[PDB]
């Protein structure tokens, strides 16, 4: 569906303006009539964006209802009122238990419905940010008179007129325009201005000058121009729909969700049916059978487990909100530390967005500015009296100035009016000279000729601030090769000089060099006119040549770029150092994007390019083995032609890849090719270029400050301060939810088994039932909760960005190992410390063990009111039972008094306790409070009705004591192993 | 396979095999120490029976006894349970002087045979006769049920004392060795005949403390013949048979602790 | 004693959950001590 839009567009630039008339029925002058473009409106349709179909909440809420554990604990709500119904009918039974409990259970569904719904969750508005673009209304001319319209009326054919500060109603085809520049960052994510002319300029239409694109704005000057496209039919009304309309998807950490469901269910299903048919051999009536299976459901289904997940992640979010990084999507907390690549936008993203003076030439030498927001840098010069003559010109011979009331914030951080090379010498000079606006009152300018496209230079003359002179200064800049043709002397180190061939050729090596650099070179010289030529009433003509422009005096070069932000640098060599793959790919030109990709380390030093192969050897790239270049550089032109199975080489066969470039659907296209090749992938980006990409990412990230409407729409993460090394923090955080992930769930598996062996024994060897349902969810819904969740709060073991990414095929959330451990080993032993207590209270009461096998049969026989007990005594059917209840009260209680332990060791994968320490506060409280909620389900009055909790005498206590004991022994001894011989047999076998 | 090789099949079972192997080693030595402080003549805790539950013989379908004197087989079901008891009590039972003792045809006052320890032989247990029971096949019209006082070691049954007012106010009052057993239904339907030991209402003091079933294997305890030869008809009458005490007391929720609960129908 | 044990077949029930309670308040206070050492 969305493959034609993944496509690069063809257009009618190349057709001449009469010739593009006829396409589309309409007039260069007059424009259409009312009545045809009324005609068109009907025909073609509005101007405007459609949103796609959505999903309603209610359908997104209901979904959840029926996920693996929700069906079963369905299964469970249903079958408690099936036995309710079966008993409502034969004996009436005054109880309230199996109704009760249907309720009960049908309510753990809902509300584990609605945290699986908000973690399951897609702020999406791609559309509605992109229709924020379309301007409300446009002025066209129609017959042969410009009316403001409705710009969803407007219609392809009619004649458009556009000027400074309006926004571009539709794709245009310039036919007229004078002075005009545009905004086109929307396709390029590059801000600066853009001029438009009539004249056909590039075979790309993307690239040409007759053409105006929807989604962007006009700068200044003003044009006109006919519609060539409407709506949805427009170059970036295409890549709203593309962005729109890409398929969501799952992200890693759901997938593991659901896998584990997939394991737990299994088993659940598996003895749920298993002791279904064991029992109806055994002569089990199917009022009981069904009573049997309901309880093997709530013993095998953790009912608190999706819930705490979803806590886990929700704390690790706010934490991250903490550093200024925002997740929108709860799941979006765990792809980051899952992420094998990173494909990155450049401007805006890893650079800071602003033109920035980066090295300055002069006493024949380069010299090397602070080009870091904040200023960690260091100096470069001050002392010599040459930086205070090219000082002087910077600032003299610059029209840029601050917009007023900036004064509290920092000098790079302030809006400018003016282009951005003069912000830039501007922002340069303001910060190691103090206010130019001073130098600018100290200088007063008397006449100028601004930069001129034919002159190639700009000039100004002032007066100088000097008292004993009061005279009048020459100063220009402009292009290097320009200014040299203008220059006789040099001022070195103060004193000029002569130009000879020499200091000549140094400048053709420090101009060389600092191109190389992909910076923007300027040349700046002055010259103090002679005084007797010159009197303090000299009028100068700024039209006509009215003093020397020839033989003046080189004072030096000044060289600026887009910087990176200055955490970049190291950000990604720790993405890099964690093994994630970083790749550019950038709407910029090729030369600034290699740059760049060096000075962030994206490309990293003596790695090189076919091209670079080439030139270095002196030879034809044909010539070069391809395999001895692990970095390259693709320019969109060339990615166009090529085939996905072609890009896939690409991918596979370069370390260091840049993309430069590119349009929007070209970088959706690269994230999808990584993708392919089964990666994990993170998109971080700025502009609405990197919605489409962004969108399909397993996480994009957008950047707060910089950041466009629109991607920070598409984007599950924003970074509000503009902090790139929120990345290297959100990997981290990301593996760390992941580990503690596996402890938590092991936890709260554990504690299963003894929930389920009871109901087996129960059935296998005929006692009184050990533990009720009920009490299940006493620790499932109550005790277990807050430990569970405590986990979340775990510090890693290890140095975590020391290892690779994890493999999503191979390193599952929970594999076979954690069910071992977690069902095989502790929690069997838990069971054990259940069933003890079990039997020290039966036998204390005066039932021996012995006694106990085949007594159910008497035991739940409400009309024998007189049960022998080993001692010859005699029970009625309440008191018997309320021993019974004890015995389900210190049951629960010893799975608490066990639990303890395993809080302790799920604490640790491999380290112990006496390395991790206790330092973790909210796993300390969970103890406390479990044990708080525990000890008040027991002791506090009405607690025996509403859940048949019994008080526990103080020795009751201590029975699961010497099991919580050997738990937390066996786990060190064992994780003792696994530490004393990585090898692998405990670690092949437990190592969760 | 699924899993694992054949060398890893066999390793993983070697372990569970040891693993549960020790683990069922353990079990049983934590229930061994707890035997070994527990005694045998004696159950450590005794008050969760405290209050001495009253069970009957017609074994009750819910709390209720109904039949029909016109048919032969609906009351076939309840004569098995009370023949099953009173079988117990045979002559037959009880021969010589080992275990049994003849005691007071009178109800008397306890008897302590020494402390609940293994220093003596088998506690001598107090002989009593089902021909004590008089008049009760059984009643196939108007019910001859059988009341029974739960066994507790070392518990004396305490009558209470003509003080202040009694509900069968001063009637045969064998204050200081009888514990009485009155039924009611308001409602008053019926013809209430009580049968037992003496020809007394209630239970002889003579056949306690009991020693426990290791102390006193083949001991009877005393029975309460109740006859309802109600002049009444086709309809539930709900009958309460209530024992009296200072150690006897009742709850809203145990229903026999103390007490009977029978809806007798004789819907003929 | 010998037909005066009463207290044989008797339990501080009352006593047992008042001390129980007590417990589980504290053990709930200290708990709040020592998370909030920080929040
Ligand atoms: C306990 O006493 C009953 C009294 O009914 C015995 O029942 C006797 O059963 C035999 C054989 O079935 C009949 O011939 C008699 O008529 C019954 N009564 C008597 C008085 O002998 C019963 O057998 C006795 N049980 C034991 C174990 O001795
Ligand atoms: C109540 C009692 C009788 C039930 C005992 C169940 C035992 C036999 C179960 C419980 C947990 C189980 C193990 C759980 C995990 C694994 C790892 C997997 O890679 C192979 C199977 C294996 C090794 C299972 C084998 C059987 C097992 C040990
Ligand atoms: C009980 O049986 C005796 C004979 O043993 C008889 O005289 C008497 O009438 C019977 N009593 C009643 C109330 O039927
Ligand atoms: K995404
Ligand atoms: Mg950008
Ligand atoms: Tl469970
Ligand atoms: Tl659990």
């Amino acid at each position: 569906l969305d493959e034609l839009k993944k496509e690069v567009s063809m257009d009618d630039h190349k057709l001449s303006l009469d010739e593009l008339h006829n396409k589309y029925g309409t007039d260069l002058t007059r424009g259409l009539t009312n009545a045809r473009a009324k005609e068109i409106l009907a025909r073609d349709g509005p101007n405007s964006l459609t949103p796609p179909p959505t999903t309603p909440e209610w359908i997104k809420f209901c979904r959840q209802l029926f996920g693996g554990f929700s069906i079963l604990l369905w299964i469970g709500a249903i079958l408690c009122f099936l036995a309710y119904g079966i008993q409502a009918a034969t004996e009436d039974e005054p109880a309230n238990d199996n109704l009760y409990l249907g309720v009960v259970l049908s309510t753990v569904v809902i509300v584990t419905g609605c945290f699986s719904y908000y973690q399951e969750a897609k702020s999406s508005r791609i559309m509605d940010s992109f229709k924020n673009m379309v301007p409300q209304q446009a002025l066209v001319i129609r017959d042969g008179e410009k009316s403001t319209i409705n710009a969803e009326f407007v219609v392809a054919g009619d004649l458009v007129e556009v000027k400074g500060g309006d926004r571009i109603p539709a794709d245009l085809r310039i036919i007229s325009a004078h002075g005009c520049k545009v905004d086109n960052s929307s396709l390029t994510g590059e801000s600066e201005p853009q001029t438009r002319s009539p004249e056909f300029s590039s075979e790309n239409p993307l690239e040409t000058r007759n053409i105006a694109f929807f989604s962007t704005n006009c700068v200044e000057g003003t044009a006109r121009g006919v519609v060539v496209y409407t709506g949805d039919r427009t170059v970036m009304g295409r890549i709203a729909t593309l962005a729109s309309g890409l398929e969501v998807g799952r992200t890693p950490i759901a997938i593991e969700i659901e896998h584990f469901i997939h394991i737990i269910t299994g088993v659940a299903v598996f003895l749920g049916v298993s002791f279904f048919i064991l029992s109806l051999i055994l002569g089990y009536s199917w009022l009981e059978a069904v009573i049997f299976l309901i309880g093997i459901i709530v013993a095998n289904v953790p009912e608190g487990l999706l819930a705490t997940v979803t806590v886990c992640l929700t704390l690790t979010a706010k934490r991250m909100a903490r550093k200024n990084c925002l997740v929108k999507n709860l799941e979006a907390v765990e792809t980051l530390g899952s992420t094998s690549t990173i494909c990155s936008d450049k401007t805006g993203t890893l650079t800071q967005n602003r033109m920035t003076v980066a090295h300055m030439w002069f006493d024949n030498q380069i010299h090397e500015a602070d080009t870091t927001e904040n200023q960690s840098g260091a100096a470069f010069d001050k002392t010599s009296a040459t930086w205070s003559a090219l000082s002087r010109i910077a600032a003299l011979c610059n029209r840029a100035v601050f917009q007023a009331g900036q004064d509290n914030v920092p000098i790079l951080k302030r809006s400018v009016a003016g282009d951005a090379s003069e912000s830039a010498l501007l922002k340069c000079i303001e910060l190691c000279c103090g206010s130019v606006q001073g130098m600018r009152d100290r200088n007063p300018k008397i006449v100028e000729i601004p930069f001129n496209s034919t002159n190639k230079y700009q000039l100004s003359i002032h007066e100088n601030e000097k008292s004993s002179e009061s005279r009048y200064l020459l100063v220009m800049k402009g292009a290097p090769e320009r200014i040299l043709d203008r220059c006789s002397t040099i001022l070195l180190n103060g004193a000029e000089e002569p130009l000879k061939e020499d200091m000549k050729e140094a400048f053709q090596n420090a101009y060389l060099e600092l191109g190389g650099l992909g910076e923007r070179v300027l040349g700046f010289c002055h010259f103090a006119l002679p005084e007797d030529k010159y009197n303090e009433g000299y009028p100068f003509d700024a039209d006509e040549p009215n003093f020397p422009t020839t033989d003046l005096c080189f004072v030096g070069l000044m060289a600026m770029i887009d910087p990176p932000r200055a955490a970049v640098p190291d950000a990604v060599g720790k993405c890099r150092s964690a093994g994630i793959k970083v790749i550019m790919v950038t709407g910029d030109h090729p030369i600034t994007a290699k740059a760049i990709a060096k000075g962030v380390g994206i490309i990293s030093e003596g790695n090189e390019t076919i091209e670079d192969i080439a030139a270095r050897l002196n030879i034809p790239i044909g010539q070069v083995n391809p395999r001895d270049a692990k970095a390259c550089v693709v320019h969109g032109s060339d990615l166009k032609d090529l085939s996905t199975e072609v890009l896939d080489d690409i991918l596979h066969y370069h370390t260091e890849i840049v993309f430069a470039r590119t349009s929007p659907q070209q970088k959706l296209i690269i994230v999808e090719g990584c993708q392919r090749q089964g990666a994990i992938v993170a998109v971080t980006g700025d502009g609405v270029n990197d919605s489409p990409a962004l969108k399909k990412a397993d996480i994009g990230v957008a950047m707060g400050i910089s950041g466009s409407d629109v991607s920070k729409q598409a984007a599950d993460m924003i970074l509000l301060d503009d902090n790139f090394a929120s990345i290297v923090t959100g990997v981290e955080e990301g593996r760390l939810i992941f580990d503690n992930l596996k402890k938590s769930i092991a936890y709260t598996l554990t504690s299963n088994i003894p929930e389920i062996t009871p109901f087996l024994v129960f059935i296998i060897g005929n006692v009184p039932l050990p533990l009720g349902t009920v009490t299940i969810l006493c620790i499932d819904l109550g005790t277990d909760m807050v430990p569970a969740i405590s986990l979340a709060y775990e510090q890693a073991e290890s140095d975590i960005m020391k290892r690779q990414p994890r493999n999503p095929k191979t390193d599952k959330l929970v594999n076979e190992r954690l069910i071992s451990m977690a069902y095989g080993q502790i929690g069997m032993i838990q069971a054990l410390g259940g069933f003890f207590s079990y039997f020290v209270i039966l036998a204390e009461n005066g039932f021996l063990p012995m006694d106990l096998i085949g007594k159910r049969v008497r035991w739940d026989d409400r009309w024998i009111s007189d049960v022998e007990d080993s001692f010859g005594q005699q029970w009625t059917y309440e008191q018997r039972k309320i021993v019974e209840f004890t015995c389900h009260t210190s049951f629960f209680i010893s799975i608490v008094v066990v639990q303890w332990a395993d809080l302790i060791i799920c604490k640790t994968r491999r380290n112990s306790i006496f390395q991790q320490g206790m330092k973790n506060k909210i796993l300390i409280f969970g103890l406390f409070e479990e044990t708080a909620l525990a000890a008040f389900l027991s002791y506090c009055p009405g607690t025996d009705v509403a859940l048949r909790m019994y008080p526990l005498k103080p020795s009751w206590w201590f029975c699961a004591f010497p099991y919580s004991l050997i738990i937390f022994l066996y786990d060190e001894m064992r994780r003792f192993i696994i530490r004393r011989s990585p090898g692998g047999w405990v670690e092949q076998e437990t190592y969760y | 396979f699924l899993g694992r090789t054949g060398s890893s099949w066999f390793k993983i079972f070697l372990f569970y095999l040891i693993f549960y192997g020790c683990l069922a080693g353990i079990f049983i030595g934590t229930i061994q120490v707890l035997l070994l402080t527990l005694s045998d003549f004696e159950p450590k805790y005794q008050d969760r029976v405290a209050p001495p539950g009253l069970s009957h013989a017609p074994y009750a379908i819910k709390t209720e006894i109904s039949f029909s004197i016109s048919n032969p087989k609906s009351y076939e079901s309840f004569v098995k349970s009370m023949h099953k008891l009173m079988d117990l009590y045979n002559e037959s039972s009880q021969a010589g002087n080992s275990p049994f003792e003849d005691c007071s045809d009178t109800p008397a006052d306890y008897i302590k045979r020494g402390d609940l320890d293994d220093s003596q032989g088998q506690k001598k247990a107090c002989r009593f006769s089902r021909m004590w029971l008089k008049n009760c096949g059984y009643a196939e019209g108007k019910p001859c049920v059988v009341a029974k006082l739960n066994r507790i070691i070392g518990f004396y049954p305490k009558p209470l004392k003509n003080t202040t007012d009694l509900p069968e106010e001063l009637q045969a009052n064998y204050n200081q060795y009888v514990l009485p057993l009155r039924c009611a239904a308001r409602e008053k339907i019926g013809s209430i005949e009580y049968f037992g030991l003496g020809g007394y209402a209630g239970f002889p003091l003579q056949y306690y403390p009991y020693y426990g079933k290791r102390l006193q294997k083949k001991y009877l305890q005393p029975l309460l013949a109740i006859q309802f030869t109600n002049l009444t008809q086709n309809m539930e009458l709900r009958i309460e048979c209530k024992v009296y005490g200072e150690n006897i007391d009742y709850s809203e929720k145990d229903r026999f602790r103390g007490r009977f609960e029978v809806k007798i129908e004789v819907k003929s | 004693e010998g037909p005066d044990n009463d207290e044989r077949f008797t339990y501080d029930y009352y006593r047992l959950r008042v001390v129980g309670l007590i417990v589980a308040a504290v053990l709930c206070v200290i708990g709040i001590i020592i998370l909030l050492a920080g929040k």
